[PDB]
């Protein structure tokens, strides 16, 4: 109820317009696709830098990508667990059962991409 | 909902309806006790188990009596 | 003075008079009998 | 009362800012509560839900999560202005249910005309003992 | 607690040949603190440090750990549910309303733990933290110095 | 407009109610029934807003309190002037001191505690004093031990002045509502007088008596063969002799040319290598110029001349469009409200003793003060204690104020308003910054304890394996190192050996030196940044849901000091705003305390020690930089290496810290039965007691009864910090003078 | 101090312009209220025979602002070098 300048600005209005998880523009395959590259991306980060074999060249890379592949297949069966036991029961189809279920495929999709954006990128 | 139960040695004296923050007891005629009025619980499932209605109970130990079990969301006290 | 004196009577009063009558006793006892152990007259 | 009164949503909410101890999720996913009163002339009062409004010359309307905010404004009104407020309850279909003044006269009077339930009759420490009442699914102080 | 520190630093002296050193010491308090509770200790703490490492680190790893359990435990018999209800009804509030955190929710309300169940918490984290840090204490001085 | 309101003999000097023990309150009036009457006669004694209603009584109450504490502080300072004028060394201390331990407290022979009197050296037994008082006598030109007895006989004169002074105000002369409410002629009086005049005085007193004395003791001089400060003050050849431009007599002062005043008025900023101590001609000039400030801010508010400044007026001009009605009605609610103004003034007040525990371990202003260790650590660590109790209880009579002197009438759209419309956000967002605070530095200290028991050490957060080396504060350390240089060329050294420089000692034990930062001193930092976050917003919550909540939402009516408000509710045990400050005790309780361990360890590994022709030897040894940076660390290099002093204290002069030490641990475990628990056990225990005095008709007319919840819950809040506190307090002591 | 002095000579001018100042609108006084502007206010004490708002605390308030930027001017050229 309590409006405030950084809340109702209009420039945070539509940055959040056009963000995968408020657009309601597309099919959730394509919000969870972006979705899982973007932070797969971005937790491949902290992965190829101080994993225990950071010392090593090389296998760190690797090493950093298998274990962000590992969160992100972590973290795609708790989606899946999220979309089972929450929309069990009775516009946007996100927040239906199914929605959620393709949400949780294009989200794990797009983490194994990402992971492997990542690689590349390290490599190059 | 929690249980309130009073007893036939209430003596009308309202002050446990006026210590209620939820509006669950409420006065109702008798023949009793002197001031003609009993004590109630009409709205039993409206009550959260403060036991406010117990502090303001003047007589020796209580005539208003509020037992826990079975807590809802009106009975947890909760806005969300 | 009847009131001081019923001051006096209070009970924190009345105990603190019992402190220091029974740390002294015990204290002057001390240091006229310096650390004894055991009774022999 | 004699006639039970029905809220009116068009009524003015009394002036105030942003409150961010007000309705939650749970005023659109369960019941939330509406307290309406009849202020005489425009003063400064406190909500159990923030800082302090100003209520308009006339009718005014607040809405609440919780039922114990509802009945603890209606004290304070009560106990500071005198202004015997009511509140209803509105579910999420639009079912509404009249909450405080049941006959219209206040918990605190009698009206002769609320039958006493949940009353046991017998005195406190006559019940029985839970050994009595043992697989039954009755409480000593139930029966 | 009291048995197993009468119990250890006995046999810890009788073991050790030292037993006039239990039956000069176990008199005060300053030799229950400082002869058994401070001087077994050395081998326990030293675990692991910088300078490297012996084989009694994982007893030291779970004396420390048993100390935590200790405080946790102190956190749930101490304080009580009012504090931690409007925490979780401020939390509540700011789950609600945020930005890209609000369409997931809760199945069940979350509310603060019921006060009989704080106790039992507090009594099991309190019951495990001693049990851990004794534990750990007795078999890192008995076998550090013995076998 | 201002002036003088007194009424005349409004109470009369009468022992009638002393008789009485409950009388300033009517439900005290009726006499007592059961013994939790007892203890509400000694909680309620002074709280004058619940006894009466009227805020002129109140007033005169908190005046004549004031005038009784100021005497009780004055018999204390008395009695320590009269403790080091008797049974001391000073004497002996001032030949030297850095070979006689300070001593000013002797025991009696009784029952073998004269092995207290340890031979402190000198030819003297007693206690060793870590209160710093030889320190500030020598600052202050105390020469003999019959200065101390005058300082003494006037300390006990102005006592007694004070205490009839109370009893005068209260009394005889009471003042009238509208006197109080100057806070214009209060500030003024308060800037210009209390801070200002006394800021001259003291300057005057180092210039004319201070400076010549310590000179001479510095010279090298015999104590007795020192001129008696009047010498100095009548006869001008001697302070002409030892500063020429006494010889001018106050012609530079009025003729404006100041600078023929630097040999006696110096900006030589540093440490003495004569004494280790401040420059007291930078003392005189700095408490000069704060003398001079002050004059000048004592004439700002408008009192009764036209001239000045309006407070009501400007808080109502400082309003913004983000805040609506800015500062609108504060000048009423700090006008009528006490409660405000002890919050106000606990605050400030603690956060002004942190900033003196800091800025004397940093700077030692007295002379051989940094070359004794242990009064250097009990001084921190007693500002610094007494600072933490004071913020606590800001929040706690802020608390106070929300619960009882808010009111919505004045306060619609204003500041204080705002805060309450958005304290959820507040709340929440301080949870969120507490948590990640917690997480990235104890979790960071787990990280490196497992990692140092997996034997990674290469894997740690240490300044050899990860360097989160504390960047900002080592370029401040740089730049303050470097502003005598280029931003401050007046100054002939840096302001503190902190920043960097030299290492200075005093009798072969160093006095102070540049002080390293590495990645464990970040991490004690944040550290301590985190518990004083969720120390606030422990005490923040307290203060904002003081009144209302989504929980309870009649929790004004409940009162400030409530224990609960039942079962209900899931539970509402502990939801006041008393209990949140009662919470909140403890996490300051742990904060400070990690800040002295921290303060304690990097002085005794990176500051302290002895100077040897090869170098600085440290006590530890600067195992500070590999050992502080986990939690075995502390456990064993901190706690196990040191506390063998303690321990090992008994037979000596140092037992009695021994014994204080075990005191300390059984009040501490002592207080958590009253921590755990409830009422209904000891209240059906006493009832089984009250049976058994019952068949032996013993049982009292006064019923017995269990402490109350919130009573229970403050008993055991008082002996857990009293355990905590003198814990600290005999480890730190013995520690530091057993090896220091 | 010294009579003829560049110190004296700019510490009597500033005192003068501070007491010509209050006379005539421009510094503040006991009768100039107001943030922005000088308004009017009430005479508060008698001026004993001096025209205008100009009592005894006028003149010892402003006597002290132009003593104090006299010593500050003063200090101030004595630190870059100059009078
Ligand atoms: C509850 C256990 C207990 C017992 C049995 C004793 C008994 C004794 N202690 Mg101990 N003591 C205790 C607790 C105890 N104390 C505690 C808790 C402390 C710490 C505060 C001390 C501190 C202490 C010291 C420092 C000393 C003693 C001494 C003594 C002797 C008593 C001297 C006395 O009071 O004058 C005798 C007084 C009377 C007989 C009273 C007579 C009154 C009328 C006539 C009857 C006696 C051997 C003293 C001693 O002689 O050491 C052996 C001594 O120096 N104790
Ligand atoms: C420049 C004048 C002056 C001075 C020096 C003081 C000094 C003081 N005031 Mg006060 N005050 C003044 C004017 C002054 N006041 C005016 C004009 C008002 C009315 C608007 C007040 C209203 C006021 C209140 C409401 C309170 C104080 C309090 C205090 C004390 C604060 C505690 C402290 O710092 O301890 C410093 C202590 C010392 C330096 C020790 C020596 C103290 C000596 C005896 C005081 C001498 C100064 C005295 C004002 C001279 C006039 C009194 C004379 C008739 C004998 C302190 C003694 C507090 C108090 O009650 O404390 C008792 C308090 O609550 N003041
Ligand atoms: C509060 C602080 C303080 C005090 C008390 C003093 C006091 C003193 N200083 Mg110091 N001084 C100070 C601050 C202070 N100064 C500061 C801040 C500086 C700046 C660097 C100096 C710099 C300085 C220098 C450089 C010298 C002094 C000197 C002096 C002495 C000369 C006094 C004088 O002529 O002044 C003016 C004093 C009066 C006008 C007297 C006051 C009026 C009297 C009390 C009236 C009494 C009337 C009464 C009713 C009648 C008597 C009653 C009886 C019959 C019962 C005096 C002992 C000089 C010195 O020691 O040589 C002697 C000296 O050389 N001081
Ligand atoms: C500037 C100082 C100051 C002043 C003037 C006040 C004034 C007041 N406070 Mg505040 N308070 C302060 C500092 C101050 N407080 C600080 C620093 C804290 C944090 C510790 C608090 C915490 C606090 C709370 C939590 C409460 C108050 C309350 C009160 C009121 C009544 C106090 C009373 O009756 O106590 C009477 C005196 C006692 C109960 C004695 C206390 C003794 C303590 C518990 C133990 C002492 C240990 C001692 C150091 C060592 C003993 C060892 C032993 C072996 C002898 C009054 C308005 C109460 C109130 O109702 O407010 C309106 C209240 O609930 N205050
Ligand atoms: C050492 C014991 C301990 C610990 C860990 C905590 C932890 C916490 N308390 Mg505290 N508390 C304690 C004792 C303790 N308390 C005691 C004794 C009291 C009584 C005075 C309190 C009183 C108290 C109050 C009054 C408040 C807290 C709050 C908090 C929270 C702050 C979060 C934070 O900054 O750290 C983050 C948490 C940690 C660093 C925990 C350390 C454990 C590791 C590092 C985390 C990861 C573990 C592991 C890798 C994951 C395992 C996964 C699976 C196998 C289980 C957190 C839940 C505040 C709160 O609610 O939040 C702000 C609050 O208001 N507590
Ligand atoms: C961690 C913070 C911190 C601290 C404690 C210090 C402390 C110090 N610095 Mg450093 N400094 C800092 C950060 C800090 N600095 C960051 C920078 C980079 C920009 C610098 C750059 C710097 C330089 C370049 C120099 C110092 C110097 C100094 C010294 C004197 C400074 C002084 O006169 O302050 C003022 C002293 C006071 C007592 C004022 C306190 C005012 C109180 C708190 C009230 C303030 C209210 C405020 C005005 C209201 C806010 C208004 C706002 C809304 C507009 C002192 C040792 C000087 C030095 O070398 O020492 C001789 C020097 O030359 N500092
Ligand atoms: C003619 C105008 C004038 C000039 C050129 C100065 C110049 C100076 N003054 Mg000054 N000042 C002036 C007027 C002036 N002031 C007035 C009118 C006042 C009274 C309000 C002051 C009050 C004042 C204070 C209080 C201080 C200075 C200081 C300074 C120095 C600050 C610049 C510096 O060192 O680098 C930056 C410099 C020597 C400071 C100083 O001592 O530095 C040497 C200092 O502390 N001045
Ligand atoms: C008049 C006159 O001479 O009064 C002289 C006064 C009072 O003198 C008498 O006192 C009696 C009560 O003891 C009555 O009040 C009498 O009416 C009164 O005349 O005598 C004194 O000794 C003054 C008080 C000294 C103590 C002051 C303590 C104040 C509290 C500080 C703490
Ligand atoms: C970290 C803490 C961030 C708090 C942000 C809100 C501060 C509270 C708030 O709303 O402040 C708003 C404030 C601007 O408001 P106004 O200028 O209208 O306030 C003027 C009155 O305070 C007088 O902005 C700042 O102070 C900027 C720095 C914030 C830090
Ligand atoms: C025109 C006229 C006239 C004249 C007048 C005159 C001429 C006056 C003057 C006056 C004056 C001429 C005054 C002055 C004053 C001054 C002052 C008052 C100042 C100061 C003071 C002080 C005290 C100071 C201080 C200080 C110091 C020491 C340090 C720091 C700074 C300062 C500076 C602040 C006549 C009457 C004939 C006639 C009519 C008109
Ligand atoms: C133990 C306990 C009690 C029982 C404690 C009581 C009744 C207080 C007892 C105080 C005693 C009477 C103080 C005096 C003790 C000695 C008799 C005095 C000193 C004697 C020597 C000088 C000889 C509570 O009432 C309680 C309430 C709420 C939370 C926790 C607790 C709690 O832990
Ligand atoms: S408080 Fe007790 S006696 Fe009074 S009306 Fe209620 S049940 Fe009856």
């Amino acid at each position: 109820m309590l409006e405030t300048p950084v809340t109702s600005a209009p420039i945070v209005a539509n940055y959040l317009s056009n963000l995968p998880a408020y657009r309601t523009g597309v099919a959730p395959n394509l919000r969870g696709v972006e979705i899982g590259l973007a932070h797969g991306f971005l937790l491949a980060g902290p992965f190829i830098k101080l994993g225990p074999l950071r010392n090593v060249p090389g296998a760190a890379e690797v090493v950093g990508c298998m274990s962000a592949a590992g969160l992100v297949l972590i973290l795609a069966l708790c989606l899946s667990l999220y979309g089972n036991a929450a929309f069990q029961s009775t516009q946007d189809p996100l927040m239906s059962s199914e929605g959620w279920a393709k949400f949780a495929g294009g989200f794990t999709v797009g983490g194994l991409s990402g992971v492997a954006w990542a690689y590349v990128l390290t490599q190059v | 909902a929690h249980v309130v139960k009073i007893y036939d040695t209430c003596i009308g004296c309202t002050q446990c309806v006026r210590a209620c923050p939820l509006d669950v007891l409420e006065m109702v005629p008798w023949d009793g006790c002197k001031a003609a009025q009993m004590a109630s619980s009409p709205r039993t499932e409206d009550c959260v188990g403060c036991k406010r209605c117990e502090t303001a109970c003047p007589t020796d130990f209580l005539s208003v009596r509020v037992y826990l079990g079975n807590e809802s969301t009106r009975s947890l006290g909760l806005a969300y | 003075m009847k009131d001081f004196t019923t001051y006096l009577s209070t009970a924190p009063v009345v105990g603190l008079g019992w402190a220091i009558f029974t740390s002294g006793l015990l204290i002057e006892i001390n240091r006229f009998f310096p650390d004894p152990l055991v009774f022999s007259f | 009362p004699w006639k039970q009164p029905e809220l009116d949503p068009d009524t003015p909410s009394p002036i105030f800012g942003g409150s961010t101890g007000g309705l939650l999720r749970k005023a659109q996913v369960e019941e939330f509560y509406v307290t309406t009163w009849e202020s005489p002339k425009e003063q400064i009062f406190e909500m159990p839900t923030g800082g302090a409004a100003i209520m308009r010359k006339g009718p005014n309307l607040l809405k609440f999560a919780r039922k114990e905010q509802c009945l603890a404004l209606t004290t304070q009104l009560r106990t500071k202005f005198k202004m015997t407020p009511c509140f209803y309850r509105v579910y999420a279909d639009g079912k509404v249910e009249y909450l405080h003044p049941k006959d219209g006269v206040y918990p605190e009077k009698v009206n002769a005309g609320r039958v006493g339930v949940n009353q046991n009759m017998r005195s406190i420490g006559e019940n029985v003992d839970p050994i009595k009442v043992k697989f039954t699914g009755s409480q000593p102080f139930t029966i | 607690g009291w048995v197993t520190f009468y119990w250890h630093w006995k046999h810890l002296t009788l073991w050790q040949g030292n037993v006039s050193q239990f039956d000069e010491s176990s008199t005060y308090l300053m030799g229950w603190l400082r002869d058994y509770l401070w001087l077994n200790s050395s081998q326990l703490i030293n675990g692991y440090n910088p300078f490297g490492m012996n084989s009694l680190s994982v007893w030291a790893w779970t004396f420390l750990f048993g100390h935590l359990v200790y405080a946790t435990g102190f956190m749930f018999l101490i304080s009580w549910r009012g504090y931690w209800q409007e925490l979780i009804e401020t939390l509540v509030w700011a789950h609600e309303k945020t930005p890209l955190a609000n369409l997931v929710y809760w199945k069940d309300k979350p509310v603060a733990l019921s006060i009989v169940q704080a106790r039992l918490v507090g009594l099991a984290h309190f019951s495990v933290g001693y049990i851990f840090t004794y534990a750990a204490f007795l078999i890192a001085s008995t076998s550090g110095r013995f076998g | 407009k201002v002036k003088i309101a007194v009424d005349r003999n409004p109470v009369e000097t009468n022992f009638e109610k002393w008789a009485k023990p409950g009388h300033f309150s009517r439900a005290l009036a009726k006499g007592p029934n059961t013994t939790t009457w007892i203890w509400n006669l000694h909680a309620d004694a002074h709280d004058f807003d619940n006894h009466t209603s009227d805020l002129e009584e109140i007033s005169r109450k908190v005046f004549s309190a004031h005038f009784g504490q100021l005497g009780i502080i004055l018999i204390w300072l008395s009695g320590m002037y009269f403790h080091g004028a008797r049974f001391s060394n000073y004497e002996g201390w001032l030949s030297d001191p850095t070979h006689i331990k300070p001593s000013a407290q002797v025991v009696w022979p009784i029952v073998g505690q004269e092995i207290l009197n340890g031979d402190v050296g000198g030819g003297f037994q007693g206690i060793q004093i870590t209160s710093g008082f030889f320190q500030l006598w020598r600052a202050s030109g105390i020469t003999s031990e019959l200065q101390l007895y005058s300082t003494a006989i006037g300390g006990l004169v102005l006592a007694a002045a004070c205490f009839f002074a109370g009893w005068f105000h209260y009394h005889k002369a009471a003042p009238k509502l509208e006197w109080f409410q100057n806070v214009e002629s209060m500030l003024n009086h308060h800037l210009a007088g209390l801070l200002g005049l006394g800021s001259l005085a003291w300057a005057g007193h180092q210039i004319h008596v201070s400076l010549p004395v310590n000179k001479l003791l510095d010279a090298g001089v015999d104590p007795k063969e020192i001129p008696l400060p009047h010498e100095f003050l009548l006869n001008q050849s001697i302070i002409a002799d030892l500063y020429p431009s006494f010889s001018k007599g106050l012609a530079p002062f009025f003729t404006l040319n100041w600078a023929e005043y630097s040999d006696f008025l110096t900006f030589k900023g540093g440490l003495n290598p004569v004494t280790g101590g401040l420059w007291l001609s930078d003392t005189a000039h700095h408490h000069l110029a704060i003398a001079v400030l002050f004059l000048v801010a004592g004439h700002q508010y408008r009192t009764n001349w036209g001239i000045g400044h309006s407070i009501k007026d400007i808080l109502e001009s400082h309003k913004g469009p983000f805040t609506g009605n800015g500062h609108a009605g504060l000048y009423e609610i700090l006008t009528t409200s006490w409660h405000a103004q002890l919050a106000i003034n606990l605050a400030l007040f603690g956060s002004l003793s942190i900033i003196v525990a800091h800025h004397m371990y940093a700077m030692p202003p007295y002379p051989y003060l940094a070359t004794d260790y242990g009064t250097q650590l009990s001084l921190f660590t007693h500002h610094m204690w007494i600072g933490g109790f004071c913020v606590v209880g800001a929040g706690a009579h802020a608390a106070i104020f929300m619960v009882r002197d808010y009111d919505p009438t004045n306060n619609y759209n204003n500041l204080l308003d705002r805060v309450i419309r958005h304290r959820d956000a507040i709340i929440s967002h301080l949870n969120w910054v507490s948590i990640f605070l917690g997480f990235h530095s104890f979790g960071l200290y787990i990280h490196n304890d497992t990692m140092s028991a997996l034997g990674r050490p290469q894997d740690m957060f240490s300044d050899t394996a990860i360097q989160l080396q504390p960047v900002f504060a080592q370029w401040i350390q740089n730049t303050h190192f470097t502003a005598p240089q280029l931003t401050a060329p007046n100054a002939l050294a840096a302001t503190s050996l902190t920043w960097g420089g030299d290492v200075v000692a005093v009798g072969g034990k160093v006095a102070m030196m540049p002080i390293a930062l590495g990645t464990s001193d970040f991490l004690v930092h944040h550290i301590h940044a985190f518990t004083i976050h969720v120390t606030v917003l422990i005490l923040l919550k307290g203060v904002l849901f003081a009144r209302s909540s989504r929980l309870i939402p009649d929790k004004a009516n409940l009162g400030f000091r409530f224990p609960c408000d039942g079962p209900g509710r899931g539970g509402t045990c502990q939801v006041s705003a008393w209990d949140h400050v009662f919470l909140g005790l403890f996490w300051m309780y742990n904060s400070l305390s990690i800040v002295i361990f921290h303060f304690s360890w990097k002085m005794q590994s990176d500051v302290w020690g002895t100077v040897t022709d090869s170098g600085v030897s440290h006590i530890t040894g600067g195992n500070f930089a590999q050992s502080a940076n986990t939690i075995n660390g502390w456990l064993r290099d901190f706690l196990w290496a040191q506390s063998s002093q303690v321990i090992q204290s008994y037979g000596s002069a140092l037992s009695a810290y021994g014994l204080m030490f075990l005191g300390a641990h059984f009040v501490w475990a002592f207080s958590l039965m009253f921590l755990f628990s409830g009422r209904g056990y000891w209240q059906e225990l006493i009832e089984s007691i009250v049976w058994a005095h019952n068949k032996l008709r013993v049982a009292p007319s006064i019923q017995p009864r269990a402490l109350s919840i919130t009573q229970g819950r403050a008993v055991g809040v008082a002996h857990y910090l009293l355990g905590g506190i003198a814990t600290t307090w005999s480890f730190f002591l013995a520690r530091i003078i057993a090896v220091g | 101090g010294f009579i003829g002095s560049p110190t004296n000579l700019i510490m009597v001018a500033s005192t003068g312009a501070c007491l010509f100042a209050s006379r005539f609108g421009l510094a503040p006084s006991v009768r100039k209220v107001a943030q922005p502007l000088k308004l009017a206010d009430r005479e508060v004490i008698q001026t004993t025979g001096d025209p205008a708002g100009f009592t005894a605390t006028d003149v010892l308030a402003m006597g002290a602002a132009g003593h104090a930027i006299g010593v500050g001017i003063v200090l101030g050229l004595k630190g870059i070098g100059q009078l």
